[PDB]
């Protein structure tokens, strides 16, 4: 790892700023595309709409970020039932062999950009039914997954930590800078 | 600023912030403070310095080298 | 070498063959509805060839209860094919898609380790 | 007391137990192999009252460390530079096929110390289909003993040797050649009033015995009746005479095999065959069952252009006896010796990595089972020989192991009844193994093991320690 | 150059330069613990005792290893098989 | 006798042949986010091949390729084509490098010479300096030293660029396999989607060069060329051999386009399907030039003039140069696969099976070109 | 309402076994070996069938052992060899028996032979 910086060292460090790219771009067109990508990523991270895809027990914790203690609504996060209106699909439960074409069709009808959160050990790696005859060995064999939330029923702080990690990934998305360098 | 997360809390204040104990490390002396205790690190996943697994045992079957 | 059992869905081999012909007739009538109602790459003639191949795979059986078991499972798969409960991936599981054809010669199995 | 090679390695519930046989000694002892996650952990005795009786020799047990060191993982072809290089399977097979076509029917093949029965059958079928009528074995035997089985069998049962009354050892040390036979003789020593005489040098049998001498012709005195032990042998209820295979390899050989056989025809009891031979090689009895011409000199004197070898590390054949150009193909698992002189070092699977038959010294066929996968790209030896026959152009008719067992029924009906012994009829001085450090490194797997080297180092350290403490008092 | 790839672990394992499995570390750090147990158990001094048999608990009672008794009649350092602490009799 | 490189017994071929097995190949598919890259990535991941997969743009365009392989068999690496150190970091632990880097239109940062000529030569020389055993590079079928224009002026720069890039690849990497596809059809392609788009048509009528009768094309499926790439990577007798990647039967463009419109249910009389000559219509070329101008990224439908000159150039096979049937792949016929591709592209039926197209033999092609 | 059938059936089509596993797998019918470091025998009296070992390889990513054989971990218990023969012929498996059980080993254990006169069975320790 790295040691987290001591406050004597960290007082000499300057402020990071909001932009992961920095304001030190050379060209004015590159700087304008950087700020446009910053505004676009702020709009995308300011409201991600996850889809009501609750397969198994993990989803009982998924409603617990809907719950008044954790309150996902002040993070841009609000559930949508239709897959067209939703940004994120949260695979929260056990993907089985009869569940595989349904999950693939629901993911394919979702419009791009598409970030996928694997909630729980049945969602990533198979988990407690990994050696079962009718359980897919994780959802990574079917749906491409950006965030993997570890706990068997993830606490709801850990699922919301996965949500904040997805927001940091969305804030780190480089589209217009790649277009300028394509 | 704006890059904070839930893993910036070190190990000694983690139980104080999560209501396990009501004793801060400035008053509690039960903490070990040993020599080999590594400093705290945030979740480094998604960056160019994250952890990637590997086999930890060495090679079991030793081949035969025509030389020697 | 002879035991008395309770018959399942048949009492003689001619009756069991007749009900297997009923199953083949209903499958043959349900082929062009399967090609029409599913988004599969296989055509009607390929579906009929696959139906003939799956019947001549089970041509070898002789026992009345075994062939009635096969007829019962075939009618259940057919009832899962008339009412659309199977998907496009379940229909295309008869053709072994996404599978490399394993060689039969000893040399290619010796090189590949099989 | 704990297994020190198996120190802290695994746990009993973690172990997959596979039933097989051991090929290091002559007993053909039933073992259970501890395989967990493609690794040989340890070797434990398996219960059979006829063969091993829940015991195991040290060479049989502590040879599991030799399955990791000096293994063959890639096919190696000798380059024109002068050193072997790792070559893919198709190139090695067509190189051996090109050398076979350049030889033009002047080929020969020698069986191994640890070779499988099915590998020997595949080698014999490949050589007979290619116009070669000569096959060989590392350990020699008498002339004309192949025709009758009782010439080369321990005809008295290992389970029956505990009922012996007077046994004579003709130039062998059974506690270092096949120690479970010595456990049976020790049980018959303590339970029955047994008198044992040994002809040869001074050896310790872990029980008392009368040493008649190292002279050869004294055994003729045992066949004369004038010797004192001959009266004990004729007066015994269940007598026996055991002859080592190294004494049968010498130039007198068949003569010493003949006379005592006549003595056995002078002393026989119903349901008891007193003639006994103890041959250290596990592959020797199976090779002489399927019709191998015993002796490496039979393949040396034939002057082969391509000399096939199975898992043979005895070193009885070298480059000096071979001609100027000789494509030596070594199909083995370890290759400490016999692979440095080879031109096409083909890999192979060990006895814990393949399924095959081995016939022990009493003539009882047994089947080993594959515990772990072979390392690298090593294959089974009969599969290698069948693929080589398909590359050459005269393929063997069997494709899998079942038709190979059917051809085994075609050549010998008693080579497939595994675990069942068919008794044969009538049969018609220096010891190389006399110390423990000689006993430790006889085979290739025991030579590659570091445990046997550690044992010889510890025994030699105790020997110099005792010699220094004895010589400091002088 | 990166020095975290060729560094050996306490189990004696390192990926050599001809291995294909070092391509997984071109974007991620190879995690090697710098606190080896061998040096950290060789650093502590042995404990001198006068009685013939001693007991090792490894620390606190319910928080340590199960209690073992070591006989110190043989000269030398006797190592506890649980914690690795060495005892010696004068 | 082909020698082994490293003889590491944790690096040889093992397993039956699924995802969890390993076939001893470490692939580095350059430009794997493209159309051929998806199919070759799935074909490599279904056999057990670890892929390094260098990507140039965003992570969201390449994160869909993690489902092709098993755990640890798919890596990702950020690179630029002008940066040589990132390519050397990408290929330093590989033995098979597959080069799919290409672009059908000129870009403001990368020209045709900067992609096909300079970039492929740079990748080939970096792979040669990095000890890569085998390289697979893709070209066009009708590459010539001096290819002439047929309809559009300034055309055939793509064919000349691919020929010069192929020559620089064989000058840099000597044992480089050159597969030459003619025109690759399939899903999300630039052939069936380009003939399937609204922007290609002009008032329910498709312009074609000499009404599509003069040009004869032999298109190939993307799974066939992916299997050809894998069969060239596994079998080591394909070192430095040019493989003509063409389909089973020759077709002319008019019968192909009429068969496509029969598949999309455009053959009904209320739709008003009409095939007419392209050389009489300068408005279509003006529309294509304006579409290449105003689009910031890729043009819509791929209606750049390079695609126009590519559809103008007929597919010519070379005698004595091997075809994919020498690589041991059974080529899929057109009539089995194409109705499945054009099934979602069918029009709505008006309120008021299609015939298969006629193949063109050698003597009929010689009569047509006389 | 009963019919006449042969008592030997083949249930390999109606089961889920594919052709690549029913055509080339050998079933070993055996008594499992007693652990030689234990003196108990309660796990020995049950016969069982097992399948032949297949290729197990090192994982490319981690050090785990991977196998494509689905039947490596399936041992089926039986009370007699003949019922296992009937099961193997009913399910269409290709069978073989590793070995029959030992019928009887007649042994005598006398305490008086440890201390005997003019006998070689006298012990030296205690
Ligand atoms: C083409 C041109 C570019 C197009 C795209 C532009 C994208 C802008 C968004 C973005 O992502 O910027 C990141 C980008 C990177 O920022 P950074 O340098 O990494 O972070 C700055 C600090 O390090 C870290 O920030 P900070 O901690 O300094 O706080 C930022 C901000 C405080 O934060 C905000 O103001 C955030 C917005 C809150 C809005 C709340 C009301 C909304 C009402 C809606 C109706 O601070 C101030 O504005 C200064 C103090 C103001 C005190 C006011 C007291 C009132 C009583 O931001 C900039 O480049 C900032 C300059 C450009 C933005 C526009 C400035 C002119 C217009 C101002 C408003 C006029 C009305
Ligand atoms: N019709 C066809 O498909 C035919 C194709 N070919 C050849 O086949 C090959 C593959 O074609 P195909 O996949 O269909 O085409 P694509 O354009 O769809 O794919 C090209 C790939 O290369 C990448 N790429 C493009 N330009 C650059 C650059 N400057 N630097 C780095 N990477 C770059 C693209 O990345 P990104 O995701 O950013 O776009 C994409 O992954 C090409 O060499 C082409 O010339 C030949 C004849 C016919
Ligand atoms: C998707 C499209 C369809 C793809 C193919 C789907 C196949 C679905 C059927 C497969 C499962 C079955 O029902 S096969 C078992 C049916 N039983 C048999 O085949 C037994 C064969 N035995 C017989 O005696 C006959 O039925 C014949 C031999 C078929 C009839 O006798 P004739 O007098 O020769
Ligand atoms: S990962 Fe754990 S909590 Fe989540 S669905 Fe599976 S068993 Fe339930
Ligand atoms: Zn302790």
């Amino acid at each position: 790892q790295q040691t987290l910086p001591v406050a004597e060292v960290a007082q000499n460090l300057p402020k990071k700023g909001y932009s992961p790219f920095g304001t030190k771009q050379s060209s004015v067109a590159e700087w304008s595309l950087a700020r446009l990508d910053d505004l676009l990523n702020w709009g995308r991270k300011g409201s991600i709409w996850p889809l009501t895809f609750g397969l198994a027990c993990c989803a009982v914790e998924m409603m617990h970020i809907a719950a008044p203690r954790y309150d996902m609504d002040r993070y841009g996060v609000v559930f949508r039932a239709s897959p067209r209106q939703a940004d994120v699909i949260i695979v929260a439960g056990t993907l089985t062999n009869k569940m595989a074409p349904a999950l693939r069709k629901v993911y394919d009808q979702m419009p791009e950009p598409r970030w996928v959160i694997s909630m729980g050990s049945c969602a990533n790696g198979g988990g407690y039914y990994h050696y079962s005859y009718s359980v897919v060995r994780g959802c990574d064999r079917i749906i491409p997954v950006d965030i993997y939330v570890p706990g068997c029923p993830p606490t709801a702080e850990a699922l919301m930590y996965g949500v904040l990690q997805l927001q940091k990934k969305v804030k780190r998305m480089k589209t217009l800078q790649m277009w300028y360098r394509k | 600023n704006m890059d904070y997360d839930g893993s910036m809390i070190p190990a000694e204040w983690y139980g104080w912030m999560h209501y396990k104990t009501d004793l801060p490390p400035i008053r509690d002396g039960c903490r070990p403070k040993y020599k080999w205790i590594a400093d705290h690190s945030e979740n480094l996943s998604g960056t160019k310095e994250a952890y990637y697994p590997y086999s930890t045992t060495p090679n079991k079957v030793e081949a035969w080298e025509p030389k020697a | 070498a002879v035991q008395q059992v309770r018959p399942i869905l048949s009492v003689d081999r001619e009756e069991a063959r007749k009900r297997a012909l009923n199953l083949y007739k209903a499958w043959y009538r349900q082929i062009p509805y399967i090609v029409m109602d599913y988004d599969i790459p296989m055509t009607v003639e390929q579906c009929r060839d696959k139906l003939r191949e799956e019947f001549v795979k089970h041509r070898n059986v002789t026992d009345i209860r075994v062939i009635d078991m096969l007829v019962i499972k075939g009618q259940m798969e057919l009832k899962e094919s008339v009412e659309i409960w199977k998907q496009k991936g379940h229909i295309m599981r008869y053709w072994k898609e996404s599978q490399d054809p394993k060689p039969t010669d000893f040399l290619s199995k010796f090189i590949q380790g099989v | 007391l704990t297994n020190k090679p198996y120190s802290f390695v695994a746990r009993p519930w973690e172990i997959r137990k596979v039933s097989s046989i051991d090929v290091l000694d002559a007993v053909g002892s039933n073992i259970v192999v501890s395989t967990r996650t493609n690794e040989v952990l340890r070797i434990l005795p398996r219960e059979n009252e006829d063969v091993n009786e829940e015991w195991l020799a040290d060479k049989s047990r502590f040879a599991c460390d030799g399955l990791k060191r000096q293994r063959l993982v890639a096919p190696m072809v000798r380059m024109p530079n002068g050193e072997l290089q790792a070559v893919e399977w198709e190139g090695a097979l067509i190189a051996v096929a090109k050398a076979i076509k350049a030889a033009g029917g002047q080929i020969a093949g020698i069986s191994g110390q640890l070779a499988d029965l099915e590998a020997q059958v595949a080698l014999k079928d490949l050589l007979n289909r290619l116009g070669s009528e000569v096959v060989a074995t590392e350990q020699g035997f008498i002339a004309g003993g192949t025709d009758n089985r009782a010439n080369y069998l321990l005809n008295s049962t290992i389970a029956g040797l505990e009922e012996a009354d007077a046994v004579l050892l003709v130039g062998t040390n059974p506690r270092y050649e096949a120690p479970l036979v010595n456990t049976r003789l020790r049980k018959a020593y303590v339970h029955n009033e047994l008198q044992i005489a040994s002809i040869g040098p001074k050896i310790d049998l872990s029980y008392d015995h009368e040493n008649l001498g190292a002279d050869a012709a004294l055994v003729k005195d045992v066949c004369s009746g004038a010797h004192a032990f001959s009266k004990v042998l004729e007066g015994a209820k269940k007598p026996a005479i055991i002859i080592g295979a190294d004494l049968l390899e010498r130039a007198d050989g068949a003569a010493i095999h003949a006379t005592v056989a006549e003595y056995c025809k002078k002393l026989k009891k119903p349901n008891w065959n007193p003639f006994n031979v103890l041959q250290t090689n596990a592959a020797q009895v199976g090779a002489l069952d399927v019709g191998y011409k015993a002796g490496a000199q039979t393949a040396v004197k034939a002057q082969p252009k391509v000399l096939f070898l199975l898992n043979a590390d005895a070193g009885k054949v070298t480059r000096e006896q071979l001609p100027k150009d000789c494509f030596v193909v070594y199909i083995g698992s370890h290759g400490d010796n016999g692979a440095s002189i080879a031109d096409a070092v083909l890999p192979g699977a060990a006895y814990t990595e393949k399924q095959g038959i081995y016939v022990n010294t009493e003539g009882r066929p047994q089947q080993t089972l594959p515990g772990v996968s072979p390392p690298g790209m090593a294959r089974e030896d009969w599969k290698i020989l069948r693929a080589l026959s398909e590359v050459v152009g005269k393929p063997l008719p069997y494709d899998n192991l079942d038709e190979l067992r059917n051809r085994l029924e075609d050549v010998a009906p008693h080579l497939t009844r595994l675990g069942q012994l068919e008794p044969a009829g009538d049969a018609g001085i220096d010891i190389k193994l006399k110390e423990l450090r000689d006993y430790f490194m006889t085979d290739a797997i025991s030579r590659a093991s570091p445990t046997m080297a550690k044992c010889i180092s510890a025994v030699n350290k105790q020997q110099r320690e005792n010699e220094a403490k004895q010589s400091v008092a002088i | 150059c990166r020095g975290d790839i060729e560094k050996v672990t306490h189990t004696g394992q390192v990926f050599d330069k001809e291995d294909y499995r070092n391509a997984r570390f071109v974007n991620a750090k190879r995690y090697v613990n710098e606190n080896w147990g061998i040096k950290l158990i060789e650093e502590v001094p042995p404990k001198e005792c006068t009685e013939r048999v001693v007991f090792c608990d490894g620390g606190d009672g319910p928080l340590g290893h199960p209690k073992v008794y070591i006989n110190l009649d043989k000269p030398g350092n006797h190592i506890c098989g649980y914690c690795g602490l060495r005892f010696v009799k004068k | 006798p082909r020698p082994l490189k490293t003889t590491n017994p944790a690096a040889m071929k093992r397993g039956t042949g699924g995802r969890s097995s390993f076939n001893g190949i470490v692939a580095t598919v350059f430009g794997a986010t493209g159309f051929v890259g998806r199919y070759v990535c799935n074909k490599l991941g279904k056999s057990g091949t670890q892929m390094i997969l260098p990507y140039r743009g965003d992570d969201s365009d390449v994160i869909r390729l993690k489902v092709t392989g098993d755990l640890g068999q798919v890596l990702f690496h950020f690179y630029n084509l002008e940066d040589p150190a990132s390519i050397r970091d990408a290929v330093k632990h590989s033995n098979v490098v597959i080069n799919l880097v290409g672009r059908d239109f000129e870009t403001k940062n990368f020209k045709f010479k900067d992609v096909h000529v300079n970039g492929a030569e740079r990748i080939a020389r970096i792979a040669r300096e990095a000890g890569v055993e085998r390289l697979i590079h893709l070209s066009s079928l009708n590459v010539e030293a001096n290819p002439k224009d047929l309809y559009v002026k300034g055309g055939s720069e793509w064919l000349k660029s691919k020929y010069e890039g192929e020559l620089r690849v064989r000058d840099a990497f000597p044992n480089a396999t050159i597969i030459r596809p003619a025109d690759i059809y399939g899903s999300e392609d630039r052939f069936l989607r380009y003939y399937a788009h609204i922007w290609r048509r002009q008032f329910r009528s498709m312009p074609l060069w000499h009404k599509g009768e003069k040009t004869v094309k032999q298109p190939v499926y993307v799974s066939d060329v992916a299997q050809a790439i894998i069969n060239a990577a596994k079998d080591p007798d394909s070192a430095g051999r040019i493989y003509q990647a063409v389909g089973p039967k020759r077709y002319q463009l008019s019968e192909l386009v009429d068969w496509f419109h029969r598949l999309m249910r455009k053959d009904q009389k209320r739709w008003g399907y009409m095939r007419y000559d392209m050389r009489w219509d300068p408005t279509f070329l003006l529309k294509a030039k304006l579409n290449s101008f105003i689009c910031p990224g890729t043009p819509i439908g791929g209606l750049h003039p390079a695609r126009i000159e590519r559809e103008a150039v007929t597919d010519k096979v070379l005698t004595g140069v091997p075809t994919l049937e020498d690589l041991g792949v059974t080529l899929t016929t057109m009539e089995q696969q194409v109705p499945w591709e054009l099934r979602p592209y069918r029009a709505a039926l008006y309120y008021d099976t299609p015939s298969p197209p006629k193949c063109i033999e050698a003597r009929d092609e010689l009569r047509l070109f006389a | 309402g009963k019919i006449t059938v042969p008592t030997a059936v083949n249930l390999s089509p109606i089961s889920g076994v594919p052709e690549e596993h029913i055509r080339e797998r050998r079933v070993r019918i055996h008594i499992p070996p007693k652990n030689a470091m234990q003196s108990g025998t309660d796990n020995v009296n049950t016969w069982q069938i097992e399948f032949d070992n297949r290729e197990r390889w090192e994982n490319p990513l981690m050090g785990w052992a991977s196998s494509g054989d689905p039947l490596s971990n399936m041992n089926v218990q039986f009370g007699s060899p003949e019922e296992a023969i009937t099961f193997c012929e009913r399910n269409g498996w290709r069978w073989y028996v590793d070995g029959a059980a030992k019928p009887k080993k007649e042994r005598v254990k006398n305490y008086g032979i440890n201390f005997a006169w003019n006998k070689r069975t006298r012990v030296s320790t205690k």
